[PDB]
This record gives C-alpha cells, structure tokens and sequence, in this order.
RNA sequence: AAACCAUAGUUAUGACGAUUGCUCUUUCCCGUGCUGGAUCGAGUAACCCAAUGGAGCUUACUAUUCUUGGUCCAUGGAUU
RNA sequence: AGUCUCCCACCAAUUCGUAUGCGGAAAACGUAAUGAGAUUUAAAAAUAAUUGUUUAAAUCAACUCAUUAAGGAGGAUGCCC
C-alpha cells in the first residue's frame, strides 16, 4: 500500500480556467503512477488565504472525479481525493473553514509566519501541516509545540519532489528537512511527491534512498508511507464524511468496502448508502452456523 | 534533542617559497618565518566565499548543501591569522577536509590552512589558544639570547 | 528615569558579569508588592427512592446475568447428553421433564417481535423515513443518532480486533459502559453475548419497503462510542488521537 | 568468521514515458556510461565520480551496474536525482531502480550471461577465500 | 608520533647531477614539514629499472645525509632515513637486490604492467608497494595478489600528494586510491606524501579526514599510519645493521 | 576578597572495530525434555536528556519500532 | 522531563510542646481492615501540579472521603493438638 497526498493542480485562484493540455498531462501522470505501482493518490488544490472565497459551494470544487476522473478509473483501477492547501500569513477575518472542509476531504495549510503557525496548530482544525521548502523556514521551530501537535493530531509533510525543480532549490529542502525532522521527532512525518508531469516520478526505492540519505530510517519510512498515510487518510475521511468520530456512515462488511476505500458505493450530494436488505432477525447469530 | 556544535581553530600559514636566499635552520627562526603576518586583503566574507566555493568545488552539490546550513566563522582577526568556524559534529570531517584541500586565495598564493584545535565548545577552544600563545613565546624568549 | 538606571546599572557591573542583561530579560522588577498572600421533603424522598432502585436493579441485572450464564451450560450439557440436537425437541422436553430450570430460560422467540419492531417505528420517525428519499439530511441525521436511544436495539459487529467476535446479531437489553450485551440464537445456542467495546465496529441495518426493498447501510464505532453525548448535545468534545483505528483498514 | 561484502548489484532502466521517441533513437552502451558520469559530476563533484562500476548485461534500456558496498548510498541517491536534459535525445531520460541484490541471486530469463558472470566468480570466490 | 615516507629527491637518473637549488627547495620543504608538526622523515629516491646499476657500494647513495642533513638533524631535531623505489615494468634489466638492500633502508616499487605486479608478488625482497596514482592503473587490482602480499608483510601505500599537484589527476588519483581500499580490505594501508614543494604538504587532521572520507575507517587510519611505518622503519633498520 | 566544592559536572560525555549474552524464526543430534550445543539471518528498542545535592507523588515509554511475570463471573475451539 | 510539596541553624517553647491506624525528621508522602458514595452527591461532569485518551457508573479492578492511640494481664470462640 502506497499513498501519494501531494498531486499539484494546475491552478492557484479561482480566476483561472484549466485548459484540455494541463488535464491531459495529469491524466498521462496518474496512467505513470499507476504502471509502476501505486495504490492511492491525492490530488492538490492550492489556495491562497487573503482573497475573499465564492459564496458557493456545488462551484467550490474544481476538480470533477465522476465525470472524467470517473471515467478513467475503471480503467485504471484506484481512487483520488480532492486536498486542500491553506497558505496563511496573516491573521485576517476572511475565514469561512467550516464549508471548505466540508467540501473536500483533507484540509493542509502552508504558513509563513509564526503567529499563523501558532493559531494553526493550536485552533485551526487541519491535516497535514506543510512548510514552504522553496522559500526559507520562518524561524527557529521548538520541539514541544510539534510533539503536542503531533499528539493531538496534524502531523508534518515533506514534500521530495520540490528537490527536482531548479538548482539551488535543494540546498534549502535540505535544510528545511534535516531541522523538521530533527524538530519533530520522527514520528509524525509523511512523505509526498510534489510533481506536476510524470517526468519527476520516481519509485518506492528511490524515494526510500533519497529519504535514508537525508537522515530518517527506512523502516521507519515504509512505516510511515504504509500506516501514517493510511490513518491520515482516515482523519480527513472521517471528520468529514461522518461526525466527530462518533457515527459513521459506511457499513465494512469484508474487507474493500471500506469509509477510505469504497469511493464509489458512497453517495457523495447526500450521506446515505442504498443498499438492499441483508440483516432481518429471523437468521443464525453464529455467523459460521448462519447460513444461505 | 539537542544541537550539538563543534568549532574548529584552523591557522594559515606562510611557507617561506624562496629557493634564491638560503634560510637559518631552527625553531624559533622558521616559527617566526612561518608566522610572518597575513596580508591585507584577508576578511571573513573573503574567507567563507573562498572555502564555500572550495567545498562546492570538492565535494559537490549536496555535500555543500549538507554542510553549509551551520558553516559560519565566528572569530577571526588578521593579525596573528587563528580563526574559529562553526559546523555540526556530523560534517566535521568534510569541513576539515575542505580546509585541507583550500588551494589558495583569489589574489594572494602561497598559503597552507592547517586544523590546530577540534572540538564542540568555545571555552575549551580559547583555553588551547592561549596556551598555544603562552607556548610560541617561551622558544622566542630562548632565541633571543 | 535615566540617572537611577545608570547608577543601578554601575551597580551592577561591579556583582554581575554582563551588566545589561537583567534589563533585557525583564529581571529587575520596577515593583515588589508586600502583603500577606490571601417542598424538599419529597425531594429528599425520591431522591433516596431513586438512589435505591438504582442500587436493587444493578444487583439484579448481575443475578439475571448469572443465572442465565449458568442455565445455558446446564441447558447444554443435559441436551449434548440426551441425544438432542432439535430446539423445538430440547425445549418441550426441559418444560415436561424440567419445570423449574424452563422459568429462568428466556425465549427469543418472543424477544424478536415486540423489541425490533418497536425499535424500526421509533427510528423510522425519528429519521424522517418517508416514502420518497429525497428530503434527506445527512449531517443532521448522524447528530440525530449521535443523540439517539439505542435501548432495544439491533445491531451486528461486522469488524474486531478478535477473528471470533465478528458475524453477531442481537437484541440489547441494556447499554453498559465497558461491555455489549446482546442476546444470540441458534440450533442449541441461547448465549446472552457480553462482547467489549474496546476494538470493535458495528452496524444496524434499517428496513425500507415502501415500494422497492432497500434498507440504509449505517454503523458505529466502539472505541469512540463511550465519549458520546447522552440524549441531549452542547458537551466540549477533544480530539484524541484518531491514531488507534489501524484495525478499520487493515483488515 | 564473517563474510566481506566486495560489492552490491543495481538493476537500473531508463524509463521514458515516450515510445514514438524511443522506438525511433537508439540506446548504446557508451551512452548509459555518459550519463552515469555527466550524473555524478552534476549531483557530486569528485567524490561522486570517483565510484568503482562496472557495466554488464547492457541490453535496450536494461543495464546492470556493480558498486561497493560503501557507496551504495551514494550511488542510490544520486541515480534517483538526476535526469538527463540535451545528451543524445530530445526527450529527457531518466532511470528507476527495479530492484537490489547482494548475493547474485535474481531472476530475470534464461540467459546465459548470468552464467558465465557467475562461472567467474565463482572460480575467484573460492580463489578469494582460499588465499 | 608522526612518520613521513615518501619524500621525494629531485634526481631520476644517476647522471642526473643535484642542483643547488633543488637541495635548497628539498631543504625548504623538510623545515616546512617539521613547522607542521613530524617527527621522523624518510626521503625517497627514484630510479629507472632499465638504468644500469653502478658497481659500487660507496656511491649508491647519492645523499650522505651525515654531510648534508647532518647538521639540521642536531639542530632541529629530527631524522632522516634512506628509501628507494623500483620503477619495475617487466622482467628485464635487473636479477640485483642482496647489494641494494645493504645501502639503503627501505625498498619500495612501482609496478606499472601486468607482470609486473605477479613478478613484485613473487620474488622481490620489497617493503612497500606504490602505485602510479597520478595517471590511471595498469589493470585492476584483485583480492588474489593483493591478500597473499599483505598476508606475508608487505603493505600498499597512498600518495595523498599526487592530488594536489593539478586538477584533472584528482579523479584518477580518487578513482585509483579508492580501487585500492577496495582490494586490499583495508589491513595493510600506509600513507605518505610525495610532494617536491612546501604548498602541497599538510598536517594530521586534514591527511585523516581526507583518508575517512575517501574509504578508511578512523581506527585503520591511525593504527596503520603510527604503527606500520614505525615498523617499516623498525625492519628496515634491523636489516641494515644486520 | 574569598568562602571553588562532584568515585559525570555547566549544557562535553566524541569516531569506529572486536567478543559474550537475550527474543522469534531455519535445520541437525543424543534420551520426550533439559538457562543443551552448532551454524543461516534480523533486532538490542521507545520515551528522552543533566547544570548544586537527597526523598515522595504524578506524567511519557517498549505494534515485523529489544523484553519479562501473573490475572481475567472477556470471547474462540476440544474432553469429561 | 514536569507552572508539584519538603529538608538542607538552634530554641523545656507567642518556636504547628502533634503520645491521635502503621513506617517516617518533614512531605499538597507509602500502605493496611471495615462501611458508604456518583453533577438526584462530602466532593470529579453533559448551563496546587500533571495528563492525546485522562476514576467508576453487569461483576471484578482504580480514585475520593468517613473510623481504627502504643505495651502488659483475665475470659470466650475457631485451627494443629
Ligand atoms: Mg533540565
């Protein structure tokens, strides 16, 4: 199982309209992804926090997986999910989380400053918490505040596929990295692929060689990609699908029709799940006694 | 869990390049012919751009990059040419390495880098230096007799 | 208000090292303060009444548990040595041959017909079922059962951290904290079912017949059920760690 | 009592997601060769340069490079980095590691070569061990 | 204590006379190897395989260090020790070690050939084994020939000053001195710096890091380094006077 | 103007090499078995780090990211 | 590690002159026997410190509070005898 939660997508504001070309190289990207071998793949939307957002929703999420995303999965054969990056500086008073997280599935946010830092981590109800690895880090990052995040929740992403850009690009990914890991203990780290063509793809060793190489284990790596990235999923599947992690909508009876994996069965403009009677009384309780 | 530093005293020294004039063979002579003075155009941004293009040069990209995050000179003076630069305890080798291979300045030649002093505090640091001052003088005093 | 800070400035050159720091790390207090550091009869009756009934019904409720506990095996092991495999058989024969051991015996026959039905209208109201499906509220409904009743209830634990315990279905009879309690039937299996909480998912399936045959695919967790808000809301709620659900995607 | 790792296998393949390219421009084994050493003097300098490897079993896009066990580090991350840009084709190639051995045993077809590779070293294994 | 051993001296040929100006530069470059920080020095002398041989016993040396170095050897305090190497290419020119072992104290070669290195692996009465680090190896070097000369005494030495001569010969220099760490397992490595000028030599620091970067653990380095050429030269001394 | 004092002492406790012991799995042997022996391997963890000394309490740790002992009106299978 | 407590000068006594279940110099300290309790309570929640979850609420297990002053002698009961 491997989980890739950093797809870009070809746009930043909603003033931009993504062209036929953009779509195809992510349709030709996703096609690489899965020959190789992949199991899922979130697909990014980043946004910036300051402009004012559409008062809408059925308008809030460019991405439309039934209707093209739809129509190449059957081919293909995974799933994706629509993820959100919230880029905040300041702390201004346009806030309105409570219909974008609702909207999408996972919620990250990319801060700049250390007051937006603090309020993300401590009250801003978010995912992943991602750093700007192109630009410098904002200060100095302590220790308690990312283990107390870490075990409340928002874990750190460090995104490998920015180091394949430019140049002198890696040096500050680098350096970025080597603190966040020092910082964060090594336990709430997820690793994502960066890459907006499949030319910048690489595979599962690679990717572990290039993370051993920075200073993190292996085995704690495919630790990480393997469950970290798997209940991550499940948070922001979970805190919006169902409710506080009380009542969940999504019945496992084996093992694929899962809150997570079944993408499809779920009803997604509603919350139920029509599905023809299979539990009356009048049958065994002892399921290897009961049955048909 | 904590930030482990480690200073390294590093020293230039001049070697006496002149096969037309015949030297004196002793201590304190070469001592004192070895530790002439550095020259004028000698600076700390001089320094650091000249070793930093060095270890790009060396080692390579990723290997400047992983040692260049906490490569900084803390103290140096050009008078008695001792300096003190800054580096983690994981790419200490490679910034005594990259000391050794310093070939040369952009406008003065003839110069040899020589590591003295390694470890991860100041104090024990400046310790050694004044005792390796209080130890030049005690051959001066002898030879001037 | 410069001399004086020179002057304790002075001052402090001569005790401390780097005279300028206290200022910086604000340790020089500009102030030190100096002082000494500083109808109801009835109430008390139902009170004590309900106090009471409480205390009774527990024991009660763990003798119940008991004896039915200990009827089974008996009930069992008479059967196995009888030569009995039927139900219908094994029951008329304790009730001729047996009478005191058949009054402590409970019949699912008739738990199944009052509890689920009265459970199904219940919901049904309480949900908005309606012959058409399009006045719906997703959210709203997840709260709604969030707050909801399940005394009398069925349900089936279809996902456990045990192999053993998944495939059960039953009727509770009361809401514990810790443990489940079901009651499960068989060819020759009356088992009140006490199962933990601790690592377990369960779903209750809703009938829907109006003109088609559907039914809602909904369930609970157990591990997240017991920080639940009981019959009414505005409760502060905390995020654990949404870290010990691996056992939901692995298998 | 212990076993001295000489050095370990890597099964690279260039992988470039363009057929109406490659099946038009050829591949040789001068040209892995090139980009191997343009890959390290652009990731390293002289340290990434001065790797100890070999070419053997070089087929279309299918190569196998031997490297010391020191340095497999170095040259795992260095073989994930690079990507060529303007060497002998138009479109950019780049390399995955298919898989990593470090006692000869892989299963590919049935060939020959992997025989007479393991012939040798198998009368300088006992050679090696012997003196 | 630090053991230098391969210090060069300005003469190829035995016609070749020494020049004035070549004593003073070696002499400059002893004073600034002493400045650094040593204590035993050991120059080396070339010499051809083809050359021819003098029949002489009190001209084989043309370095007297007495008359030369004799002074500066009471004064700054330190020693100087006779070595030289053979410059062997293929068995020819040569049958001559029982008369150059007596004069000098330390025996080294330069194998450049295949036959070469089977010939220095056979029969030669050699202490130290050197290689051409500036331009490319003459084959590969294997385990076979490599364990059974270190098994009998004879170690492998490193010119860490071939590097700093120019910019092109470091990646040989690299990609031959790493070849060597990989063969030889790194039991029996001795280093030495074979630089002519006072700006190619460097002190302990930079040598070791240089050497644990490029393959050398830091226990082999110090332990081989120290122990092996006081050996070397322990060996060389007894088969002198003995 | 000092009282300057630690079988670590002021944020130093570094670099590797070798040996024994422990957990499970792979096989062999005598006599089922043995704190049995011998290879083929992996692991030796996580929580976290002193700044004057001692005691009590609470809170973090040990899932192929080392282990050990006991209990369970917890369930799962078998005999009486 | 932790915003917890206390010792690190004495005081035949305005100085907790405190023979109070046991140990202890003290401890917002360890443990033992019995009874009860759950925003309807002595007090924990859905109008000093610490902890991601942060006692219980079928039975067990865990937390809190309310009682049991040290030593010697006589009688009764139960066990090996
Ligand atoms: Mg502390």
């Amino acid at each position: 199982m491997l989980v890739d939660l950093n797809v870009p997508w070809p746009q930043n504001s909603y003033a931009d309209k993504v062209t036929s070309q953009a779509v195809n190289n992510l349709i030709k990207t996703l096609s690489t992804l899965h020959m190789l071998g992949y199991t899922h793949i979130a697909i990014n939307f980043t946004v910036n926090h300051s402009e004012k957002f559409p008062n809408d929703v059925k308008l809030l999420n460019p991405i439309d997986i039934k209707r093209r995303f739809g129509e190449l999965m059957d081919r293909t054969g995974l799933k994706l999910y629509s993820r959100i990056t919230l880029i905040i500086d300041d702390p201004s008073k346009g806030q309105s989380l409570s219909k974008i997280s609702q909207a999408f599935d996972i919620v990250a946010a990319l801060p700049i400053s250390e007051k937006g830092l603090t309020l993300s981590t401590t009250n801003l109800d978010i995912d992943l918490l991602t750093f700007q690895y192109g630009s410098r880090l904002p200060t100095f990052l302590k220790h308690k505040s990312i283990c107390s995040c870490v075990n409340r929740g928002v874990k750190l992403e460090i995104v490998y596929g920015y180091a394949l850009r430019d140049v002198q690009a890696r040096r500050q990914f680098v350096s970025n990295v080597r603190s966040v890991i020092r910082s964060s203990r090594s336990r709430g780290i997820v690793i994502g692929s960066g890459a907006m063509s499949p030319l910048e793809c690489r595979n599962i060793l690679g990717v572990t060689s290039l993370i051993k190489n920075l200073g993190l284990p292996s085995d704690r790596c495919s630790k990480a990609m393997g469950d970290l990235a798997s209940l991550v999923l499940l948070n922001g599947r979970l805190r919006n699908k169902s409710h506080k992690q009380t009542i969940v909508t999504g019945g496992g009876s084996g093992n694929g029709d899962d809150v997570v994996n079944d993408v499809q069965g779920i009803d997604d403009v509603q919350t139920i799940k029509v599905v023809k009677r299979s539990m009356d009384a009048e049958q065994l309780g002892h399921a290897s006694k009961r049955h048909k | 869990v904590r930030l482990k530093s480690r200073y390294i005293l590093f020293e230039i020294i001049f070697p006496p390049t002149d096969t037309n004039v015949e030297e004196s063979v002793s201590k304190a002579d070469i001592l004192l012919s070895h530790h002439r003075a550095s020259p004028a155009d000698v600076s700390i941004k001089s320094i650091l751009q000249e070793i930093r293009r060095s270890l790009s040069l060396n080692l390579g990209d990723y290997g400047s990059a992983k040692c260049n995050s906490l490569l900084q000179l803390k103290y140096f003076s050009n008078k008695t040419s001792t300096g003190i630069i800054r580096c983690h305890r994981e790419d200490c080798d490679l910034v005594i390495m990259a000391l050794m291979l310093m070939s040369k300045i952009g406008d003065v030649d003839g110069l040899i880098v020589n590591p003295v002093k390694v470890s991860g505090t100041i104090k024990k640091i400046e310790q050694f230096a004044m005792r390796r001052n209080s130890k030049i003088l005690n051959i001066i005093k002898c030879s001037q007799s | 208000d410069r001399t004086q800070t020179f002057i304790k400035d002075c001052l402090f050159t001569k005790c401390l090292e780097d005279p300028e720091k206290p200022f910086n790390e604000n340790r020089f207090q500009d102030t030190l303060l100096l002082l000494p550091t500083d109808e109801s009869a009835d109430k008390q009756l139902e009170k004590r009444d309900y106090q009471r009934i409480n205390k009774n019904s527990k024991i009660a409720l763990r003798e119940y548990i008991n004896n039915c506990k200990k009827n089974t095996k008996k009930c069992l092991k008479l059967a196995y040595e009888n030569k009995i495999t039927d139900k219908e058989d094994l029951l008329h024969y304790i009730e001729e041959k047996h009478p005191t051991i058949y009054e402590s015996l409970p019949q699912y026959v008739d738990f199944v017909p009052m509890y689920k039905e009265l459970w199904i209208n219940y919901i049904k109201e309480l949900l908005n079922i309606t012959k058409n499906l399009k006045t719906f509220n997703g959210s709203l409904a997840l709260l709604k059962l969030s707050m909801a009743d399940y005394n009398g209830a069925l349900l089936r634990v279809t996902k456990s951290k045990n192999k053993t315990l998944i495939g059960l279905q039953g009727i509770v009879i009361w809401d514990s904290q810790k443990f489940f309690i079901m009651i499960v039937k068989g060819n020759i299996i009356d088992e009140i079912k006490c199962i933990p909480k601790k690592g377990t998912v369960f779903q209750f399936e809703i009938p829907i017949s109006d003109d088609d045959d559907s039914a809602l695919r909904y369930s609970i967790l157990g591990d997240r059920f017991k920080y639940r808000s009981v019959d009414r809301a505005g409760r502060k709620f905390k995020s654990r760690r949404c870290d010990d659900m691996l056992y939901y995607i692995q298998n | 009592k212990k076993t001295f790792r000489e050095w370990q296998y890597f099964k690279l393949s260039i992988t470039s997601f363009d057929q109406d390219v490659d099946d038009a421009h050829a591949i040789d084994q001068m040209t892995w060769r090139q980009w191997l050493n343009n890959a390290l003097k652009r990731s390293y300098g002289i340290f990434g340069e001065g790797v100890e490897y070999s070419f053997l079993h070089v087929d279309d896009k299918l190569a196998y490079i031997r490297v010391n066990h020191a340095d497999k580090d170095t040259f795992s991350s260095s073989i994930s980095t690079y990507i060529s840009t303007d060497e002998l084709v138009g479109s950019p190639l780049t390399v995955s590691i298919l898989q990593e051995s470090s006692s000869l045993r892989l299963l590919e077809v049935t060939d020959d070569d992997r025989l007479w590779l393991k012939k040798v070293m198998e009368e300088e294994e006992q050679d090696c061990k012997c003196i």
